[PDB]
This record gives structure tokens, C-alpha cells and sequence, in this order.
């Protein structure tokens, strides 16, 4: 059974920096890659970046280089995002993602429960 | 009338070829198609081929160097006649249809991944990996085999091809007699070793194998070094 | 980047009838996913690959196209397929999500 | 200098330069003008490759051809006989342009754009269900021309061997005209024989015509064709 | 005996053990120091396919070293000078032979079974990420581009090499004689160093290339070569 669990809602103000982790159990950590996604309240999905745990390789979004970045530590199992320079408009949820497949049976998608960052 | 001294080289290859022929096709062919019905004829034009140049290189190259043997025998161990002669000539004959044919063969084995069919084998490998839930295919003897031989080979190949450049006639005629005999023997007798251990591992385990024998007859590697092995005996012999 | 439009805003459709959902995209791909979200939850994977159905998911739920014309085919709505309904993509490098499509009744 | 190495240098170089505009125009604009496509890659070595076999097939034809005009009047003018003192620099230049598309045919599977094609057809493969993907037409037409495609090759390289001039002073006359007309006769013919089976199925395909354009493997046996059937004709009446 | 080829011999031997213990400290040693890995197959080829174009790109650039020095002494002799010019024929003909070796070890690589290990453990990890393409642009111009460079610069050589048979050299005039082996093998210089330059595409500025301390071998292969064709430019303008 693969599970993904993430930290606590998190309120903060502009100028400041945010770190979200997600903890998975269940697998091989340092093998496959994880996504994070961002939902905003009356808005579509938004694809964030993607990281391999392990190695030195990671992908970001266009819009988002050079305000985001992604942390691996194996030991713990844990990834972490930092994002900078939060504005009024970086109030979210968001989660961590991971897809797979099983031979004869198909493909499979997990997400994380979520975890929700708003600024005031 | 038309090149004299080429007739008997001709002659024996050309044979050894037939003889290799017939043997491939009844055991990777007639055998699969008369137990357990499956047509293996697209193997004719090159698989099939593949098995018939090494082995003809390889045994004019033992028959170059087996005269020398039987004389240096005959001269310790109690003239000589005239087919001892006439092997004595057909040495230069024999090694250059030897590399003929061994530069025929590598130009022959170095196109296996060009033809469709291993990309349709290695698509069909992939999926079948892929419904087996499989991660790691990888295997370290084979891996070590496949870099030793092919090195080997390389080798020898470049060995024979420096002492076939060497037999050029405006080339040769500037030499002294020292420094020709000993491009002529040392280099063809390391040249025919190197051949010899490429072959040795190119076979990793089919040695101890039993379903090597098709019907009752021993593969085609067996046969392929039995004169080779006997002639470096027999040099080793007369070197101690 | 690939955009993705749905072309339906809103269904206010009988409990019982059939529903139709189209994905038009602006680019070639190849194959098209579709999740569903309810309140207070994560996207659920529905179909991948346009015609295969995810673990457990029931028959009613159908997948067709090709080129850029995905559709999304629901023949019976029984009172559980009140949701939000997404496509995405997975070609390009910026995996772009659709804007969504609310069901209602 | 190289007072007689002008004009095989001259007709290689028009040929070269006509087949690849041609082959330029037909593999590259087309795509571009109408459904954009980049396909900007291919010039440096697919493009390349599609210059080379006709230039050495083309040089060959024009040793032989010479030989059969004479036969036909005779049944010498300056043009017959400056025509047949240029035999040798056209043979070895086919041998040399031979070679190198051997050369440069033999490096396919190397390259990282079969690599993603291949990891791609997988990928494609695994999604649709597909279980089998033997085919056995395309298997054979590949083993065969290859086959005779490296047979001709080798047979080339026998003769251009047969040419160094230490080594011609040691044949009679009738060696070497047996070598050099009999086994090169051979070595067209395998030539030509590999290019027909190249087009297994190309001969009845409509879309073959980029817009009214004969495709290059139809241009590029159509004298060794006529060469080898006039052959045949003053063999046997 | 062979008196005249002592001394080159000597030379080949000197950088292809130093070359050796060199990649075997980079790709071997330092893996298994630190993130303990066997890595020990690379030995066979791919640690040899190292060795064999240094040394046939070192002794091409010292047959024409000795050449800029004698002009430069002339406008501003020894024993030394004309024992470096008596040795550029062996020079010239131990790197074609090693160009050689290192061509036919190349074209070698797709033929292996951990180039087919590699490939199913591709298209394994790629079906189990759900990404449908795979393609990327840069790389298949970078190794598109300098193939045929390659490919041409052996051809050359081979023309060159060809051109060095005692029974052909006697046939010209001195003048086609000196063209070909000037022109040409500066040619073919050329073309080597700009393959091998292409052959590192952005690994000029990455820093993981120096392990410890040491530079990557193709900054140290291609250092000589850029100094003689600076000087020969600047002697030709
Ligand atoms: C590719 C190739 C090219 C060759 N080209 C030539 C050639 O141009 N000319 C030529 O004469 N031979 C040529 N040979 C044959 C060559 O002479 C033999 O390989 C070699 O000289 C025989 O070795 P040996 O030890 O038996 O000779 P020897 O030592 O002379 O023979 C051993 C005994 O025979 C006799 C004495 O009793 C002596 O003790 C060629 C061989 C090959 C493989
Ligand atoms: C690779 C190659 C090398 C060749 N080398 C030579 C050569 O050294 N000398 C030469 O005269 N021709 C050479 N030729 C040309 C050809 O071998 C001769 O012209 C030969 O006579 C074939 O022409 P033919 O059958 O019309 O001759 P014929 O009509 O039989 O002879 C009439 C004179 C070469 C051709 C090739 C393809
Ligand atoms: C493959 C190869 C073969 C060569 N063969 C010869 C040869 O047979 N004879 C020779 O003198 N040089 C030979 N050279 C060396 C080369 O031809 C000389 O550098 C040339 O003769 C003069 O070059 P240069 O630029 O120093 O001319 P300058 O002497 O400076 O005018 C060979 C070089 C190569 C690469
Ligand atoms: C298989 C791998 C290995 C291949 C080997 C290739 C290497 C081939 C050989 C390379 C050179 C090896 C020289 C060995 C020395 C012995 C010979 C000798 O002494 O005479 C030599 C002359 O003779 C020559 O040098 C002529 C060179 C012939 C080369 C053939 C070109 C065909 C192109 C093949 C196309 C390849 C396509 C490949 C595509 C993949 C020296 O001269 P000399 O007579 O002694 O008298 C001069 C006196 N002094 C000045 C010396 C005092
Ligand atoms: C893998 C890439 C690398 C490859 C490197 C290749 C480069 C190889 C380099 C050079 C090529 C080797 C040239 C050797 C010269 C021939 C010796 C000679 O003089 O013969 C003469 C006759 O001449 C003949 O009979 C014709 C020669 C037939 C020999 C075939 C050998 C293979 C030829 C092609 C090899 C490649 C095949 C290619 C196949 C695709 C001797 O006749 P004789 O009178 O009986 O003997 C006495 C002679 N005297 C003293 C009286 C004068
Ligand atoms: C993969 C398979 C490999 C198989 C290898 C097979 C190896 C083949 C084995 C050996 C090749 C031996 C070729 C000998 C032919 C030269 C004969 C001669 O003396 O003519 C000379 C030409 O003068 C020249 O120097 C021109 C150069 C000719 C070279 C073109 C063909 C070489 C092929 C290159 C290989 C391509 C390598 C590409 C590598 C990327 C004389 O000058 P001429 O005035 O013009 O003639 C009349 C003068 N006389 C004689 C009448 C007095
Ligand atoms: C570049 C040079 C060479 C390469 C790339 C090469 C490669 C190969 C390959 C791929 C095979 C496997 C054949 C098969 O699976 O059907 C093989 C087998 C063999 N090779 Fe080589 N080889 C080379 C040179 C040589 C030489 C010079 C000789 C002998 C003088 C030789 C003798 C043999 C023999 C006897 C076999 C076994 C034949 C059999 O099992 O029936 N090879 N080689
Ligand atoms: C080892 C030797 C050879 C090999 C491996 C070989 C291989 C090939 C390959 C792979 C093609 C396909 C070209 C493509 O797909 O674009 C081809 C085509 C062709 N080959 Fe060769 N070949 C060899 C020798 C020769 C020789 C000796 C000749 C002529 C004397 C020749 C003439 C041609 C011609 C005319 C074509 C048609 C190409 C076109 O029309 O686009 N080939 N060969
Ligand atoms: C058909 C002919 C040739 C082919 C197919 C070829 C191919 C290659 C390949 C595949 C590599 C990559 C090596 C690696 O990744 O370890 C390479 C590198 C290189 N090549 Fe060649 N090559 C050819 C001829 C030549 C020639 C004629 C020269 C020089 C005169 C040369 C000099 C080099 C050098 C210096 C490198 C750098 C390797 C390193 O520093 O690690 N090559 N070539």
C-alpha cells in the first residue's frame, strides 16, 4: 500500500518563503519520480514541477523558474518544496503526485491529501 | 592457362564451403521445421552465411602454418616429395584467400542491428518485459564474454590485415631477408592464436551443454578449432 | 505550451439521462486522460488512454476520439456522478489540466 | 596537375551537386511548404547517403558503355576514343564513391534519432496492446539486398585491388582483360540487382510522386539497365 | 630490425600506457572510491576506444610541427631537427593505423548486449512514467553533425595513405606528389580537430567533468593541434 502524507495548512505574509513536505511510504523512494500541482480556489489545475528522488534531476515550469525549488532527502523519504517571494495571489493548495503501472492491469495515480498555504 | 598456381586454393576452399553449408542448414532449418513445425528460412542470406566464412579463413590459415610443422618433424625424427613441395608453394595463395574471406566475414557481422527483424525482436522483448513486471534485465558473464571476443577478434583482424599490406610485391622486394621471415611467421602465428582464443570464448557454456547436440552431431565451434588447437600443440612442442 | 478547452459549461441534466463531455485540444496528442473531483477532495483517475477504464470504476463511464476531438460518454447517471470532471495531457512538457466541467441537476 | 583527372572530376562533381538539390527539393521543401514540419536534420547524413550509391552506380555504368557503342558501329572518332582513355579514373572513382556510402550506410543503428524512435514504438506499442509485430516481407527484401549489396562491394574492391601498377606487370593480357571485364560486368550487375530489390513494393505507390517527380532508385538504374540489355543483345542475336 | 622505425614506435608506446592508467583513474578508481560501483567492464572497449584516437590525433600533429619551426628559424642545422623530419612517414603511417583501429572499434558500439540491457531499461522506465515523447533536438544535431566529418577525415587519410606505396609514388611529378601530402593531411588535421571539437557539445563548461583536480581528456587532446594550425594561419596570411 503507497501512501503520501504532507504537512499542515500554513499562513504567512508577502515577502516571506514557504517549505511543504511529502513523506512517501510504501515503495522505493529514491526510484521514481514525483510531481507537485497547485489548485487555487476558482481556478484550473496548474502542473508545478517534477523531481527524481536520488539523482541530481529536476524539471520546473517556465513561469515558476527562479522562485521554486525541490529538496530530496532518502534517508527520511521526504520531498520538499520552497517557494519565495509570496504574493496575494500564491494562496493554494497543493499536492504531491506519482503515477504507476502493473502488467495485465493498468495504469494508477496517487495524490497527496493536500496541503493548503494562504497569505493576509 | 589463366592463373595456375590458384587453381588447387580454389579448388579446396570451395569444398570446405559445400561441406559447411549442408551441415548449417540441416541443423538450424530441417531440424525446427521436422520437430515442432516452424519455417527458420529467413536465416539463408546472411545467419546462415555468417557460419561458413570464419570457419574457411580459419582452416586455410592452420593448413599455411601445418607444412612447416610436418617438415621440421620429418627433418628431426628420422628431399622431400612432391605434394610436400607443392604445399611448400600454395602458402601465399592460402593466406590470401584467408584474408579475403576473414575480411568478407567481419564485414558480414558487423550489420547485425541494421535488419528489421532485431528491432521487431527487441520491440517484442520490451513488451514482454513490460507484462511481466520486470525492472532489471541486465546480466554481467554475457556482458564480459560479448566485450572479450569481440576485442579479440578486432585484434586479430587488424594483425591479418598488416600482414596481408605486407605482401605487396614492390613492397616486399625492399625489405632483408631477417625482417621479411619474421613479419611472415611471428605476426601470422600470433594472428592465428588470437583467432583461436576468440573463437575459444566466443562459446562461454555451450561446452558443458547437451542440447548443443541437434541429432547426434557436435556444433559447429568444435569443429572450427580442432586444427588450429593441434597446430599451436605441436609449435609449443618443438619450442620446448 | 498545449491549451485545452471543454467545450460544456454546465449540465443541468435529468437523474437518469445521458451525458457527453468534450476535451478539444489545439495541438496532436496522442492519448487523453480524464479525472473527476468531488468537494473537499483530490482528483480520482477515471480513464487513461481514452478507452480503458481505471480499477473499480464502473461500465457506465465510456472514453472515444482521436486526432484532437476526446469525448466523454456517461450512459446512466445515478445520484453519484455530481462532480467536476477534467481532462489532461501528458505530450508536451507543461502537462496542462482542462478548466473543468460542472455537472448539476 | 593531374592533366587526365579533370573531366571524371567534373562529371562527379555536376552529378553530386544535381543529386543533392534534387534530393533537397524533394525531402525537405516539400514537408516544410505544406503541413510544417522542421525535418531540418536529415541533411547531414540522410541526405548525404542518397548522393553517394548514385554517383558511384552512375561512373560505373560509363566504363562499359563506351565498349558497347563501339560493337554496335562496327556491326575510331576523337569523342569514342578521349571517351575510352578515361575508363580507369571512372572506375576508381566508383570504387572510391562505393566505399564511402558503404561507409557511411553501415552507421545507422548508432545514432540517438533511432533510439528515441525505438523507445517511442515501444511506448506506442505497450499502450495499444499489440503482443506481436513480426513482419516477413520487410525481413526478407532486408537480408536480401544487403546481402548482395556487401557480395558487390567486395567484388569492387577485388577489382580496383587488381589495379595497382606493380601488381598488373606480374598478369598476361588475358588475365587481366578476363579480370577486368568479366568481373566488373558481375559487380554492375550486383549493383543493380541490390538497387531493384531495394524498392520491394515503391514501383505501384502513388504518393512516391512529391509532386510530379519520379522518385531518385527509378533515375538511378536506368543505364546500367540499358548497358546490361545491349550486352545481352550482341551476346546472342 | 626495421632501424627506421625505432624511434616513432617508442613514442606510440609512451602516450598509450600514460593515456590508460588515465581514463582507468577516471572511470574505474573514482566510481569505486566514493558511491562504491563495479563499473569493471568498461575495460575491454570502452576504456580502450579512448586511448586509440588520442594517439592516432597526437602523431598527425607532430609530422607537421617540425614544419613550423623551420620557418621560423629561417627567418630569425641541428642534428635533432632533421631526426624529427626523417620520421614523418612513420608518423603519418602509425596514425592511419590507429585512425583505423579506432573507426572499425567505433562503428562496433549498437552490436554489444549492454547497449540491449540499456535500451529495455529505457523503454521500461519510460512506459512506467506515462511520458509519450521522448525526442529532444540538440542531441541529434550534435552526433549528426560530426560523424561525417569523421568520416570524411578518415577518407582523406586513406587517400593520403594510398597515395604512399613506393611503386605508386614514382609515377608523378613531384609537384601532385607535394600537393597531396601537404594539402591534403592539413586538410584532414583540420577535419579531425573540428570533429573531435564538435564532439564535446557543452561539457566545455560543465563542472562535474573534473573529478578531482583533472581536466577531461578531450581538452588535452585537441591542445596541439589547435597550436599548429594557429601558426600555419598566421604563416599563410
Ligand atoms: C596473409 C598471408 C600472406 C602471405 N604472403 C606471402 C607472400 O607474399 N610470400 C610468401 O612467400 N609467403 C607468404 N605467406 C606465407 C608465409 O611465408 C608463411 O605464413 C610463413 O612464412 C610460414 O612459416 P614457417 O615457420 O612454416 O616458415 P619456415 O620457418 O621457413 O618453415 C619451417 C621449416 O620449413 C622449412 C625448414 O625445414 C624450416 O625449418 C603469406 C601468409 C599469409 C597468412
Ligand atoms: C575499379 C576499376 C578499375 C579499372 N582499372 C583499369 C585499369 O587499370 N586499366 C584499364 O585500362 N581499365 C581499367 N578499368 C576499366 C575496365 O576494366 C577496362 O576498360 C576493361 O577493358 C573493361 O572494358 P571493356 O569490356 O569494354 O573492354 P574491351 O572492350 O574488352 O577492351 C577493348 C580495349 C577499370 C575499371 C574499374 C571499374
Ligand atoms: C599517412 C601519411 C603518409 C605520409 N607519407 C609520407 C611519405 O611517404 N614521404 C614523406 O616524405 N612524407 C610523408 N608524410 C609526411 C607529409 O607528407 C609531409 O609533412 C610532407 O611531405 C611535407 O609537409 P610540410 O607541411 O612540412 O611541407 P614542407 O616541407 O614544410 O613544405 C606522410 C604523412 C601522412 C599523414
Ligand atoms: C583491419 C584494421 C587494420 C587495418 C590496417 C590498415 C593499415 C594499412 C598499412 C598501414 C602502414 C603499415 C606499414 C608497415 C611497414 C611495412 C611495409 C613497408 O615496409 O613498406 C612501406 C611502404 O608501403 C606502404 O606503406 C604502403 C601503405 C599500404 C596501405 C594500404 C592502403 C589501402 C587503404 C585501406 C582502406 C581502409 C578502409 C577502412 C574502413 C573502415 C615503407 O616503405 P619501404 O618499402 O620500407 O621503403 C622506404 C624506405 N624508408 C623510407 C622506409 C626507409
Ligand atoms: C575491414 C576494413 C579493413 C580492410 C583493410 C583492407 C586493406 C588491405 C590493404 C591492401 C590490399 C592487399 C593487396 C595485396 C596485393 C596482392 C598480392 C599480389 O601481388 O598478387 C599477385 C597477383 O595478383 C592477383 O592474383 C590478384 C590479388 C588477389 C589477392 C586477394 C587478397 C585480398 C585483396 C583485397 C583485400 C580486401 C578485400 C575486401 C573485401 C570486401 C601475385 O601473383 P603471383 O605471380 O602468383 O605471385 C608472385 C608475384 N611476383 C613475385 C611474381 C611478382
Ligand atoms: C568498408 C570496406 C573497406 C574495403 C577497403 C578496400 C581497400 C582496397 C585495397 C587497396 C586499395 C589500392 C588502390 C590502388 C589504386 C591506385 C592505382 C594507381 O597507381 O593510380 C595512380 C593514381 O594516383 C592517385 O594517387 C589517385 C588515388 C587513387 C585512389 C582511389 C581508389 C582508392 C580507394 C580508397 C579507399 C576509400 C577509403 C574511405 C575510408 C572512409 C596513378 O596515377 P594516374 O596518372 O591517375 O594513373 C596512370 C599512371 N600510370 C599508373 C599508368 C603510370
Ligand atoms: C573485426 C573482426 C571480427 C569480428 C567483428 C568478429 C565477430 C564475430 C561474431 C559476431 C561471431 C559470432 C558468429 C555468429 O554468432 O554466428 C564470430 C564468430 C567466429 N569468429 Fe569472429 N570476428 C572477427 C574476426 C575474426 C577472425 C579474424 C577470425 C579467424 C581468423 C574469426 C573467427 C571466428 C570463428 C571461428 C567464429 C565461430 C564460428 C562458428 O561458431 O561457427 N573472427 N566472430
Ligand atoms: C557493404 C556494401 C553496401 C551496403 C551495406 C549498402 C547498403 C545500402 C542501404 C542501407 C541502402 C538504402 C539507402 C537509403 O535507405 O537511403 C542502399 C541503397 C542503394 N545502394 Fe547500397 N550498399 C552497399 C553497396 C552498394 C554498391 C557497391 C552499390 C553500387 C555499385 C550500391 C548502390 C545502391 C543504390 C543505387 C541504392 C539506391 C539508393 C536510392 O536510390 O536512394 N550499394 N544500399
Ligand atoms: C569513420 C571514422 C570515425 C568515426 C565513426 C568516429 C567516431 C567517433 C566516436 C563515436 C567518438 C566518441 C568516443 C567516445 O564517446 O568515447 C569519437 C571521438 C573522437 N574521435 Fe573519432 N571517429 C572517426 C574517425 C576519427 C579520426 C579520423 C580522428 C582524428 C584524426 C578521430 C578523433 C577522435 C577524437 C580525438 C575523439 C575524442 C575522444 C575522447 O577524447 O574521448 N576520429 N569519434
Amino acid at each position: 500500500q503507497v501512501q503520501l502524507v504532507q504537512s499542515g495548512a500554513e499562513v504567512k505574509k508577502p515577502g516571506a518563503s514557504v517549505k511543504v513536505s511529502c513523506k512517501a511510504s510504501g515503495y522505493t523512494f529514491s526510484t521514481y519520480w514525483i510531481e507537485w500541482v497547485r489548485q487555487a480556489p476558482g481556478q484550473r489545475l496548474e502542473w508545478m514541477g517534477e523531481i527524481l528522488p536520488g539523482s541530481g534531476q529536476t524539471d520546473f515550469n517556465e513561469k515558476f523558474q527562479g522562485r521554486v525549488t525541490f529538496t530530496a532527502d532518502t534517508s527520511s523519504d521526504t520531498a520538499y518544496m520552497e517557494l519565495s517571494s509570496l504574493r496575494s495571489e500564491d494562496t493554494a493548495v497543493y499536492y504531491c503526485t506519482r503515477w504507476g503501472y502493473y502488467g495485465t492491469r493498468g495504469y494508477f495515480n496517487v495524490w497527496g491529501q493536500g496541503t493548503l498555504v494562504t497569505v493576509s | 592457362e589463366l592463373f595456375p598456381q590458384w587453381h588447387l586454393p580454389i579448388k579446396i576452399a570451395a569444398i570446405i564451403a559445400s561441406l559447411t553449408f549442408l551441415y548449417t542448414l540441416l541443423r538450424e532449418v530441417i531440424h525446427p521445421l521436422a520437430t515442432s513445425h516452424q519455417q527458420y528460412f529467413y536465416k539463408i542470406p546472411i545467419l546462415v552465411i555468417n557460419k561458413v566464412l570464419p570457419m574457411v579463413s580459419i582452416t586455410l590459415l592452420a593448413l599455411v602454418y601445418l607444412p612447416g610443422v610436418i617438415a621440421a618433424i620429418v627433418q628431426l625424427h628420422n628431399k622431400f616429395p612432391h605434394w610436400l613441395d607443392k604445399w611448400m608453394l600454395t602458402r601465399k595463395q592460402f593466406g590470401l584467400l584467408s584474408f579475403f574471406f576473414a575480411v568478407l566475414h567481419a564485414i558480414y557481422s558487423l550489420s547485425y542491428p541494421m535488419r528489421r527483424s532485431y528491432r521487431y525482436k527487441l520491440l517484442n522483448w520490451a513488451y514482454q518485459q513490460v507484462q511481466q513486471n520486470k525492472e532489471d534485465a541486465w546480466i554481467e558473464h554475457d556482458v564480459w564474454r560479448m566485450e572479450i571476443y569481440v576485442s579479440l577478434g578486432i585484434v586479430g583482424l587488424a594483425i591479418l590485415a598488416l600482414l596481408a599490406v605486407t605482401s605487396i610485391p614492390s613492397v616486399s622486394d625492399s625489405l632483408t631477408w631477417r625482417e621479411f621471415h619474421y613479419i611472415q611467421s611471428k605476426l601470422g602465428i600470433v594472428s592465428l592464436l588470437l583467432g583461436t582464443i576468440h573463437a575459444l570464448i566466443f562459446a562461454w557454456n555451450k561446452w558443458i551443454d547437451i542440447k548443443q547436440f541437434v541429432w547426434y552431431t557436435p556444433p559447429t565451434f568444435m569443429i572450427a578449432v580442432f586444427l588450429p588447437i593441434v597446430v599451436l600443440i605441436f609449435k609449443s612442442i618443438l619450442f620446448l | 505550451e498545449i491549451v485545452l478547452t471543454q467545450s460544456p459549461a454546465t449540465l443541468s441534466l435529468s437523474p437518469g439521462e445521458r451525458a457527453t463531455l468534450s476535451c478539444r485540444a489545439s495541438s496532436s496528442v496522442s492519448y487523453m486522460h480524464w479525472f473527476q473531483q468531488k468537494p473537499g477532495q483530490a482528483p480520482r483517475l477515471l480513464i487513461y488512454s481514452t478507452s480503458n477504464l481505471a480499477s473499480g470504476i464502473p461500465a457506465r463511464f465510456s472514453g472515444s476520439g482521436s486526432g484532437t476531438d476526446y469525448t466523454l460518454t456517461i450512459s446512466s447517471l445515478e445520484p453519484e456522478d455530481f462532480a467536476v470532471y477534467y481532462c489532461q495531457q501528458r505530450r508536451s512538457f507543461p502537462y496542462t489540466f482542462g478548466q473543468g466541467t460542472k455537472l448539476e441537476i
